[PDB]
C-alpha cells in the first residue's frame, strides 16, 4: 500500500503495489499488489434513464485498466519528441461502470405545454451541471 | 368594503416550460369602476390592460392588470413596484416583489409497490415524494417509456409546510396507478420534478420490476489477468 | 485528503468556539453538503449540523453553519459548551461513508467555581512576569523566602538575599520601591515551561507553618493555519516584539523525533533543498519581516517556527511564533518544465503561468541572486523598463495570453545558469521558478559578426535555418523597451535557407539591435541577434 | 405504510415513513402516529388533505402522511404505528406498522471469477 | 516489452530485457533504450534486423531487441524504457516503461466492496 499504479474513475478500480525486502537471504523478497473493486448495485446498463435492467454482470481486464494514454516527452540525443504510451485506446466507446463525480450528465424529455412539445434538458447529477 | 392592494409572482410553469412571463396586480374594493391607471417602475412595454371585473360577495367590483416580458428581469435579481390612484382612500397604495433568496433544492424519491398489491393482480400504485425545498412552488409529471402520460391519470397533492428542524421547508406528493401486466412485462415509469432551486430545472427518478424489492440480487464480478504486467 | 483544519481545539464552559475547514474550490464542492458529525463509538458517524438545512436537537438554538464560496471556506460555531462535548469530530464533504473528510479533536474542561482565593499572571514565553507576596513588617527583618514544591513539600532551594536555585541559574533579580511598604516583587525574563506552578512565597515568617497559594500560567503559541497547493507559494509573518529588535532571528521546521531543523537565519545559513527558492526580506520599524517558500511540494507540509536567539537555533528560553501548513496537491495550477536548456550563444523561451481572473496585472521577471539573504533584482517590466546591462538581449511577451506569458534571453554565456523567478501583480500571487542550464553545443540559426554600414549606400544581412523550421513561421525585427515588433522588408528567398532584410537609407536613425525568430503563430521560439553601426 | 428509500440512510439524519390510504366513499378520515405505545403529538408529522382520486367506476378519495424519526432511534430497532379512522371500517381503526427489517432482501448471490 | 526470466534473477548478476515489434508493413523501424529518463549509449545492447514473418494474407514484419543490466538496480527499483519509432504511427514514436513493480508479483489482495449508497466512486 505505498505506490499507486492505477486509480481508475470510469470502472472505480485502485491498484496499489510495494516491495517489502528482507535482508536474511537475499535472493528472496515479496512483492505486493492491492486490488479495490467497487460495485454499484443500482445503475443502469447503458446511462440513460429507460435502457435496460441494472446490470448484473461486471468485467475487469488489467491490461484496460493499466492503460495510459496521454502523450509524453522524451529526450533522445538534444531532441524533444512526443511519443504515446499504449498500443490500445483508438478513439467515447468506452461503457462506464459509475458516474464521475467531476463531470455531469444530462438526458433529454419530451413534454407538452398546451400547443406542441418541446425538448426539455433534465439533470441527472445535480451536484455537478451547476453552471458556472 | 374597504380597498386592498396584492401583487403576485409569475408562474412556475411559464417560467420553466414556457416563453413569455406576465406579472400582474390586483385591487379589490372597488365600487363600481374607476380610472386607476397602473405606475410599474420598468416600463418597457406597460401594456397593462384591466378587462371586466369579477364580483364578490353579494356583488362588489375587483379589477387588475398584466405587464408581459419577465424573464431576465425576474431571474436576473430586479425589483417591480405596483401602485394605483383611485377614490376610496386617503393616499394611492403600493405593493413591491422580488424573486427570492435563501433557498433549497428538493430531495426527490421514488417508492416501489407495496407487496401486498402484486398478489391481487389488478392495478399497483408509485409514490413521488419530494422534501425540503424552500420556495413553495412545484411541478409534477409522469412518463411511461419516454412518453408523457396525459394529467388526468394521476393525482397531485399541494405543497405544505413540513414540521421544523431548522429552516422552514415545504413537501409534496403524488400516485399512479398502471396495469399490473406492464409491471411485470418489464416498462419503466419515471417521475419528474421542476423546481426554482434546482440547476436545470428538471430531474429525474426511474423505478422498474428489478430495481426496488427484488427479492433477488445477483452479482458476477469476473477480474480477467491479475498478474499480467500492469503498465 | 484535500479537507484541512484545526487538529485540537480548547475553550471552557459556558464559552464559545468557532472552527473552520478547508476544501479545493472547485464548482462541485462549492454545491455539494457539508456537514458537522461526531465520530462515536459503535460504527457510526451521526450527524449534527449540515449545510441542507438540518439542526440537530442537541444543537438547538446553540449552533449555526454558513459556508463561504469565494473563501473555499465554511465555518461552525457551537455557543454554551459542556463537558458532555469532549470527544472526536469531523468535518467533510458529501457523502459520511466515502472519506472527504477531516478529524478534529475537541478537549473543554471545568472552570473554578466558590474557589476565588487564587492570583494568576497571565504571559507568553520568552517575557516578564511578577509574583507579588504579602510584604509584612512586623516581620522586619526576615527573609523573604519563596520555596517551590515538589509534593507536599516545600523544598529551601531559594533564599531572598543573593541565594538561588541551581535550576534557575543567572536570571532572578528584584527591585527596591518598597522599603518600609508592602512593595517588593520578583521578576523573571525568558520563561521556561519548567518555572510553571504555584510556589509557596512569603514575606518574612512567624514559626507556625504558615502559607499563601499564587500560581502563574505560561503559554504555547497558537498556529496560524496556511492553504497552499503543489507549485505555489507561500508568506509567512513573523511579528515578535520590539524587546528582541536587535537579536538573531531564525525560522526552522518541526519534525517527527523532537528535531528542530533549520531551514533560514540572520547569520547566513540555508538547507541544501531550498536552493534558488526561498527569500528574507530586511526588517522595519518595529522588529516583523517576510519569508517566501516558492514551488512547494507534497513534503512541505508540517508545523513550522518563526523565533529569536543569540545564536540562531531552537532554545529554551526564546520566544517563538507558530504556523501549520498543508499542501493540496489536487491543484488547479498547471504543470511546467522546471529546467530548460540552451548553448552558448543560443535562446531560451519560458512559460510563466498566472490567474485568468487576474489578467489586468503588470509583470515582473527576477534573477535570484542568493548572496546576502536572498534578492530579487528586477530585470524587465511590463510597462517597458529593462536593466542596463541587459540591453539588446531581454523581452517580455504577451502572447499566447489567457494563462500564461513570454520571455526572451538571448546571447547566453555560460554564467547565466541560475534560477530565475516570476512574479505578477494581483491578489493570488504564485511564484514559478525555472532553472537555466547551459549545455555544449551549436546554435541552429546562423547570422555573421557584428555588422558595420557603409556611408552613402544599402546593407543586407542573412539568416539561415535548418529542415525541421521548415514549417515554421520567420520574422525579422528591431529591439526597443516595449519589446521587438515585426518589420514587413524581409522576403524569405529560399524554400530552406536564408532569411534576409535590408535598410533603405544609412542613416542613425534605426542603429539598434535586431533578431531572427522562428514562431508557431502564437509560441514563440528561437532567435539570434546581431548589432548594427554606422560608421 | 412504506419503507424508506436507500439514498436516505446513508446522510445518518433523519429517516422518513410514508403512510397512504386509498379508495373510500365518504371524504372524512383520520391519521395518528405512535412509537411503540407511545402516541407521538400532533406538531410531529403533516399529513395532507383529501382529494379525489381519478377513476371511471365510482367516486373514490385518498390521502397521504409522512413522519420523519431519528437515525439513532431507527437503527436501534424501535418500531413505528399509522392508525387510519373510518366510518365505513367494521372495527373503526386499522393499523400497520415497520422496522429496520423488512425491506432487506432474502437471497443475495455473489460470485468472483479469477479467469 | 517482456520482463527478465525468474531463472535468470535467481543468479544475481545480471538480467535481460527483451523489446519486441510486430506487424508492420514498410521495411524500416529504430530501437533506442533508456535508463530512468537517460538514454542509454547504443553499444549496450543488441538490435537484429527486420524480417517478414509467416503469411497471415498480408504480409508484415517484425523485429526484436535485447539489453542487459545489472541485477543490483532492477531490485532496488530503477526503470528502463524502450522506444521504437515508425511511418505509420501518428506521432511517429511510441514508448513501453516497466519496472519491478508492473511485473509479475508473488503477493495478490482482492478486495470487492458492494455498494448500495451510490454510484458516483468519489
Ligand atoms: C446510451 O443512451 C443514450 C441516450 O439515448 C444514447 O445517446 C443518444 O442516442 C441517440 C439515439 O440514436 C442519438 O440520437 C440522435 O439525437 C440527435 C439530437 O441530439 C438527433 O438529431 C439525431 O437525429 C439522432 O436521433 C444521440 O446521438 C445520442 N447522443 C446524445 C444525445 O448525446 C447512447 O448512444 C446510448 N449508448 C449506447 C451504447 O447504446
Ligand atoms: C472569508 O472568511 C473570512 C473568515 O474570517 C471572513 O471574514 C469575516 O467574515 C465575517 C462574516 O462572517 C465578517 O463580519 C468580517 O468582517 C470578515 N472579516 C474579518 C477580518 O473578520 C470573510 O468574510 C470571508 N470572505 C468573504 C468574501 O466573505
Ligand atoms: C417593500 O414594501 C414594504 C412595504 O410594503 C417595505 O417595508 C419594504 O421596505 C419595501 N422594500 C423595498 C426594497 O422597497
Ligand atoms: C449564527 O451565525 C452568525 C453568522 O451568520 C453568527 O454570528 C452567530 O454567532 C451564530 N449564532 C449562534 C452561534 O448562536
Amino acid at each position: 500500500e505505498r505506490i499507486v499504479l492505477v486509480d481508475n474513475k470510469c470502472k472505480c478500480a485502485r491498484i496499489t503495489s510495494r516491495i517489502i525486502r528482507s535482508s536474511e537471504d537475499p535472493n528472496e523478497d515479496i512483492v505486493e499488489r492491492n486490488i479495490r473493486i467497487i460495485v454499484p448495485l443500482n445503475n443502469r446498463e447503458n446511462i440513460s434513464d429507460p435502457t435496460s435492467p441494472l446490470r448484473t454482470r461486471f468485467v475487469y481486464h488489467l491490461s484496460d485498466l493499466c492503460k495510459k494514454c496521454d502523450p509524453t516527452e522524451v529526450e533522445l540525443d538534444n531532441q524533444i519528441v512526443t511519443a504515446t504510451q499504449s498500443n490500445i485506446c483508438d478513439e467515447a466507446t468506452e461503457t462506464c461502470y459509475t458516474y464521475d463525480r467531476n463531470k455531469c450528465y444530462t438526458a433529454v424529455v419530451p413534454l407538452v405545454y398546451g400547443g406542441e412539445t418541446k425538448m426539455v434538458e433534465t439533470a441527472l447529477t445535480p451536484d455537478a451541471c451547476y453552471p458556472d | 368594503c374597504h380597498p386592498r392592494l396584492s401583487l403576485h409572482r409569475p408562474a412556475l410553469e411559464d417560467l420553466l416550460l414556457g416563453s413569455e412571463a406576465n406579472l400582474t396586480c390586483t385591487l379589490t374594493g372597488l365600487r363600481d369602476a374607476s380610472g386607476a391607471t397602473f405606475t410599474w417602475t420598468p416600463s418597457s412595454g406597460k401594456s397593462a390592460v384591466q378587462g371586466p371585473p369579477e364580483r364578490d360577495l353579494c356583488g362588489c367590483y375587483s379589477v387588475s392588470s398584466v405587464l408581459p416580458g419577465c424573464a431576465q428581469p425576474w431571474n436576473h435579481g430586479e425589483t417591480f413596484t405596483c401602485t394605483a390612484a383611485h377614490p376610496e382612500l386617503k393616499t394611492p397604495l403600493t405593493a413591491n416583489i422580488t424573486k427570492s433568496g435563501n433557498t433549497f433544492r428538493p430531495e426527490v424519491h421514488l417508492l416501489p409497490p407495496p407487496s401486498e398489491e402484486l398478489a391481487l393482480n389488478e392495478l399497483v400504485t408509485l409514490t413521488c415524494l419530494a422534501r425540503g425545498f424552500s420556495p413553495k412552488d412545484v411541478l409534477v409529471r409522469w412518463l411511461q417509456g419516454s412518453q408523457e402520460l396525459p394529467r388526468e391519470k394521476y393525482l397531485t397533492w399541494a405543497s405544505r409546510q413540513e414540521p421544523s428542524q431548522g429552516t422552514t421547508t415545504y413537501a409534496v406528493t403524488s400516485i399512479l396507478r398502471v396495469a399490473a401486466e406492464d409491471w411485470k412485462k418489464g416498462e419503466t415509469f419515471s417521475c419528474m420534478v421542476g423546481h426554482e432551486a434546482l440547476p436545470l430545472a428538471f430531474t429525474q427518478k426511474t423505478i422498474d420490476r428489478l430495481a426496488g424489492k427484488p427479492t433477488h440480487i445477483n452479482v458476477s464480478v469476473v477480474m480477467a489477468e491479475a498478474d499480467g504486467t500492469c503498465y | 485528503s484535500p479537507i484541512f483544519g484545526p487538529e485540537e481545539v480548547n475553550s471552557v464552559e459556558g464559552n464559545s468556539v468557532s472552527i473552520t475547514c478547508y476544501y479545493p474550490p472547485t464548482s462541485v464542492n462549492r454545491h455539494t453538503r457539508k456537514y458537522w458529525c461526531r465520530q462515536g463509538a459503535r460504527g457510526g458517524c451521526i450527524t449534527l449540523i449540515s449545510s441542507e438545512g438540518y439542526v440537530s436537537s442537541k444543537y438547538a438554538g446553540r449552533a449555526n453553519l454558513t459556508n463561504f464560496p469565494e473563501n473555499g471556506t465554511f465555518v461552525v460555531n457551537i455557543a454554551q459548551l459542556s463537558q458532555d462535548d469532549s470527544g472526536r469530530y469531523k468535518c467533510g464533504l458529501g457523502i459520511n461513508s466515502r472519506g472527504l473528510s477531516f478529524d478534529v479533536s475537541l478537549e473543554v474542561s471545568q472552570g473554578p467555581g466558590l474557589l476565588n482565593d487564587t492570583k494568576v499572571y497571565t504571559v507568553d514565553l520568552g517575557r516578564t512576569v511578577t509574583i507579588n507576596c504579602p510584604f509584612k513588617t512586623e516581620n522586619a527583618q526576615k527573609r523573604k523566602s519563596l520555596y517551590k514544591q515538589i509534593g507536599l513539600y516545600p523544598v529551601l532551594v531559594i533564599d531572598s538575599s543573593g541565594y538561588v536555585n541551581p535550576n534557575y541559574t543567572g536570571r532572578i533579580r528584584l527591585d527596591i520601591q518598597g522599603t518600609g511598604q508592602l512593595l517588593f516583587s520578583v521578576v523573571i525574563n525568558q520563561l521556561r515551561l519548567s518555572d510553571a506552578g504555584q510556589y509557596l512565597c512569603q514575606a518574612g515568617d512567624d514559626s507556625n507553618s504558615n502559607k499563601k497559594n499564587a500560581d502563574l500560567q505560561v503559554l504555547k503559541p497558537e498556529p496560524e493555519l496556511v492553504y497552499e497547493d503543489l507549485r505555489g507559494s507561500v508568506t509567512f509573518h513573523c511579528a515578535l516584539g520590539p524587546e528582541v529588535a536587535n537579536v538573531a532571528k531564525f525560522l526552522c521546521r518541526q519534525s517527527s523525533g523532537e528535531n528542530c531543523d533549520v531551514v533560514v537565519n540572520t547569520l547566513g545559513k540555508r538547507a541544501p533543498a531550498f536552493e534558488g527558492r526561498i527569500l528574507l526580506n530586511p526588517q522595519d520599524k518595529d522588529g516583523s519581516f517576510s519569508v517566501v517558500i516558492t514551488g512547494l511540494r507534497k513534503e512541505d507540509a508540517g508545523r513550522y517556527l518563526c523565533g529569536a536567539h543569540s545564536d540562531g537555533q531552537l532554545q529554551e528560553g526564546s520566544p517563538i511564533q507558530a504556523w501549520q501548513l498543508f499542501v493540496n496537491e489536487e491543484s488547479t495550477i498547471p504543470r511546467s518544465p522546471t529546467v530548460v536548456k540552451g548553448v552558448a550563444g543560443g535562446s531560451v523561451a519560458v512559460l510563466c503561468p498566472y490567474n485568468r481572473k487576474e489578467s489586468k496585472s503588470i509583470k515582473y521577471w527576477c534573477l535570484w541572486e542568493g548572496a546576502q539573504n536572498g534578492r530579487c533584482p528586477l530585470l524587465v517590466d511590463s510597462e517597458g523598463w529593462v536593466k542596463a546591462q541587459y540591453e539588446g538581449r531581454l523581452s517580455l511577451l504577451e502572447e499566447p495570453g489567457n494563462g500564461t506569458f513570454t520571455v526572451i534571453l538571448n546571447q547566453l554565456t555560460s554564467r547565466d545558469a541560475g534560477f530565475y523567478w516570476c512574479l505578477t501583480n494581483g491578489d493570488t500571487l504564485w511564484r514559478t521558478t525555472v532553472e537555466i542550464k547551459i549545455i555544449e553545443g551549436e546554435p541552429n540559426l546562423k547570422v555573421p559578426g557584428n555588422v558595420t554600414a557603409v556611408l552613402g549606400e544599402t546593407l543586407k544581412v542573412p539568416c539561415h535555418f535548418p529542415c525541421k523550421f521548415s514549417s515554421y513561421e520567420k520574422y525579422w525585427c528591431k529591439w526597443n523597451n516595449t519589446g521587438c515588433q515585426a518589420l514587413p522588408f524581409v522576403n524569405c528567398d529560399e524554400n530552406s535557407r536564408l532569411v534576409s532584410l535590408t535598410l533603405n537609407l544609412v542613416t542613425r536613425a534605426d542603429e539598434g539591435w535586431y533578431w531572427c525568430g522562428v514562431k508557431q503563430g502564437h509560441f514563440y521560439g528561437e532567435t539570434a541577434a546581431v548589432y548594427v553601426a554606422v560608421e
